[PDB]
RNA sequence: AAUAGUGGUGCUAGCAUUUGCUGGUUAUCCACUUCUUAGAGGGACUAUCGGUUUCAAGCCGAUGGAAGUUUGAGGCAAUAACAGGUCUGUGAUGCCCUUAGACGUUCUGGGCCGCACGCGCGCUACACUGACGGAGCCAGCGAGUCUAACCUUGGCCGAGAGGUCUUGGUAAUCUUGUGAAACUCCGUCGUGCUGGGGAUAGAGCAUUGUAAUUAUUGCUCUUCAACGAGGAAUUCCUAGUAAGCGCAA
């Protein structure tokens, strides 16, 4: 009965809003209050390097990325409605955790 | 450290891992880097 | 005589105030460690000291000799043993004081020009 | 701003210690022309001469000349703090000086050729550079 | 009919405020401002030999008046310059803090600019019913 | 060093068209402060017509 | 959409005041997405008219349009003699001493670091479209502390350099609006190798580590020495492009 908070920050953009629809889908099948999806601004890796083993040879280089992507949602419900739905939302590569600061 | 590929110099001490330059080319997929442009 | 003051002071004023005499690297470099092996030679320096006529020789032991500053506990004292391959040949001379014991050794052999009449580089190339 | 007009009245010609100054410049120029002080040094002992910072030479009291040495010659005397100096500390005496034109020579030479020759109270591998490359 | 400080000059309404302050003289004007300078990267104490006290004086409170809070670090990344090193490339200039160090603490003395709660030196109703009428003063200077 | 500030400019002043740090310039002794004084002096004794002026440069104009 | 922002209602300070223009901050509360961020889609095809051409592929104008140089820029794409492709590649070479090893370490000074000329790819110039001094004051992509010292703001002392007391920040929240520089006004300066240009230097105070001499770097004051646009020659850089100006990893 205590407003929550969970996050998810996973790097396959594709299995990251089958996850964040079924999270809105059975919190309204029990219609709780709740604010919705605030997508953050991604995060992106990158390593200049240059393209020889040794180093005889034409100078240009590589880039290589890396993307993280990074959503959360905020919630309330009572424990017994949150602490079995948040075990069925399972998938690799995926990351889930919940909040619960009350200030 | 000297990982492999006779390299002791040249490591990449950023996002901490640590590898020799040499074998980060061939390594750099399953970590899970990818190039795009 | 650094201030001023008798130059004479060898014995009569210790360690402490030599540095106070003395520029700003060892006035850092006082407290910069209480050393124990380092301070090897000096349990050795009096292991053979002062039991001489005048003008001695020292008991020097190899060290690493390059890095210590002098002490006033020196006369003319030939300094420097074997402790690598370049040599390391420091007798005293007689109290010209604060410094370290690394400014004597041989490190490079001042020869000048062997064949050197291109002195630096050409010029742009043509033939 | 006016027209102030004065019966000529200025020398080509100093003499502050052999210093012979092209006095139609700003004063603070014109000591720079010394050796051993600059703009960085002349520039406060001016202000404290506390006079007009624009002048030639055709328009100063003669006491001065008497008085810019006098303010030089007792560096300390009217606060100068220490980090505005050139000579600071010395291996002979300790003390610390100021330095004019024809004597930076002095201090000079006899405090090099005991790092050239007598292998010194530091200079013992400081010992050739002056010597056999820069001689 | 009414102003409030920012709608006036911006070079000027320092001089015409500053000359008011030449007039006051209640400042604690330290021994070494003949010798020190502004900061390291400039080159000479400045030509001004005595307004330029006043002037840096005057500016810090026109600056702290749109801001919230100001410490000590915000105005020694201000002061207008580069740094030269000589044959090197140059750098920005970061200015010193014993000359404003104190000039902050000078305008606490005649009830300006304060301690705020969250960490900066801020102006109170002091300054917010007398700052604002003496720069309310400036409007003579309109005409 | 009385009358080279004297006559040339305080009877002269308007024989020309316009005035600039230029023609102060055309003597070798009158330097660069001494040719900005002129104007400085000059524009109190308001033979100046000013057109422009700013801290480079004035656009003046005798009366 | 309190990890972005405005719009009010307020507590609340100025207020010329008199209706008013600037503030006020946690939570005074409510209502909002235009700007912001990220998912889902849309939109440009050389469209439509006028020329031109074997009337063909197309190329030139035109008006519309956020966009009409493959719309701007990249990534990705195998024929070949450089016996430089070697990681516990093995050569899947039999002599390298290949087993008191001349392959390890700790434990040692000396590797790129010696006078009189460079083809080393611009650096600081040679100045009034300039220096110096006062002000005015604007950004973008990136980074970070637990078995541990990373970012660093106030209050501190001091001329810097720094030192001390604190915090804040596992990340749109904190450093950080990263108040960057050129440029911008107001001045001082006066064309001389002068205040342009500081190249070798001596005196000093600091920090970093086991240790800075042969200056590891940094702030003081001195000294100001080649250097008046460059002979013959010859260039990594393409319209927000060439050039200046950055000072982020």
């Amino acid at each position: 009965i205590i407003k929550i908070r969970i996050t998810l920050t996973s790097t396959k953009v594709k299995q990251l809003e089958n996850v964040s629809s079924n999270i809105v889908k059975n919190a309204e099948q029990h219609n709780l209050v709740k604010k919705g999806p605030v997508r953050l601004p991604t995060k992106v890796l990158k390593i200049s390097t240059r393209k020889t083993p040794n180093g005889e040879g034409s100078k240009t280089w590589e880039t290589y990325e890396m993307r993280i992507h990074k959503r959360y949602i905020d919630l309330e419900a009572p424990v017994q409605i949150v602490k079995r739905i948040t075990q069925i939302t399972i998938e690799p590569g995926v990351d889930v955790e919940v909040v619960v600061a009350s200030n | 450290q000297c990982r492999v590929c006779s390299s002791h110099t040249g490591l990449i001490r950023k996002y901490g891992l640590n590898i020799c330059r040499q074998c980060f080319r061939e390594k750099a997929n399953d970590i899970g880097f990818n190039k795009f442009r | 005589s650094y201030r001023g003051v008798d130059l004479e002071k060898l014995l009569e004023m210790s360690t402490e105030d030599f540095v106070k005499l003395a520029p700003a690297r060892v006035r850092r470099r006082f407290a910069r460690g209480m050393t124990s092996k380092p301070a090897g030679f000096m349990k050795k320096l009096r292991a053979a000291k002062l039991a001489a006529p005048e003008n001695e020789k020292p008991a020097p032991v190899r060290t690493h000799m390059r890095n210590m500053i002098i002490v006033p506990e020196m006369i003319g004292s030939v300094v420097g043993i074997y402790n690598g391959k370049a040599f390391n040949q420091v007798e005293i001379r007689p109290e010209m004081l604060g410094h370290y014991l690394g400014e004597f050794s041989i490190t490079y052999t001042p020869v000048r020009h062997g064949r050197a009449g291109a002195t630096t580089s050409r010029f742009i190339p043509l033939k | 701003s006016l027209v102030v007009q004065e019966q000529g009245s200025f020398q080509h010609i100093l003499r502050l210690l052999n210093t012979n100054v092209d006095g139609n410049i700003k004063i603070v120029y014109a000591l720079t022309t010394i050796k051993g002080v600059g703009r960085r040094y002349s520039n406060l002992v001016c202000k404290k001469a506390d006079v007009d910072l624009h002048k030639r030479a055709g328009e100063l009291t003669q006491e001065e000349l008497e008085r810019i040495v006098q303010i030089m010659q007792n560096p300390t005397h009217y606060k100068i703090p220490a980090w505005f100096l050139n000579r600071q500390n010395d291996i002979t005496d300790g003390k610390d000086y100021h330095t004019l034109a024809n004597n930076v020579e002095s201090k000079l030479r006899d405090d090099l050729e005991r790092l050239k020759k007598i292998r010194a109270h530091r200079g013992i591998r400081h010992f050739w550079g002056l010597r056999v490359r820069g001689q | 009919p009414g102003v409030s400080v920012r709608d006036v000059a911006a070079q000027d309404f320092i001089n015409a405020y500053a000359s008011f302050l030449q007039r006051q003289g209640k400042l604690e004007v330290p021994g070494y401002v003949d010798i020190v300078k502004t900061s390291s990267g400039n080159e000479m104490p400045p030509q001004d030999a005595e307004g330029w006290f006043y002037k840096r004086a005057a500016s810090v409170a026109r600056h702290i008046y749109m801001r919230k809070q100001v410490g000590v670090g915000k105005l020694n990344k201000l002061y207008g310059g580069a740094k030269s090193r000589g044959v090197r490339p140059y750098k920005h200039i970061d200015a010193s803090g014993s000359i404003n160090r104190k000039v902050l603490q000078a305008l606490e003395k005649i009830g300006i600019v304060e301690i705020s709660p969250k960490g900066g030196r801020r102006i109170s109703e002091n300054g917010q019913r007398d700052l604002d009428r003496i720069a309310a003063q400036t409007l003579e200077e309109d005409e | 060093l009385d009358q080279e500030k004297y006559d040339r400019i305080l009877k002269e002043v308007p024989t020309y068209r316009y005035v600039s740090v230029s023609v102060l310039v055309d003597r070798l002794k009158i330097g660069g402060s001494l040719a900005r004084i002129a104007l400085r002096h000059l524009e109190k004794e308001g033979i100046i017509k000013p057109i422009s002026k700013h801290s480079k440069q004035a656009i003046y104009t005798r009366a």
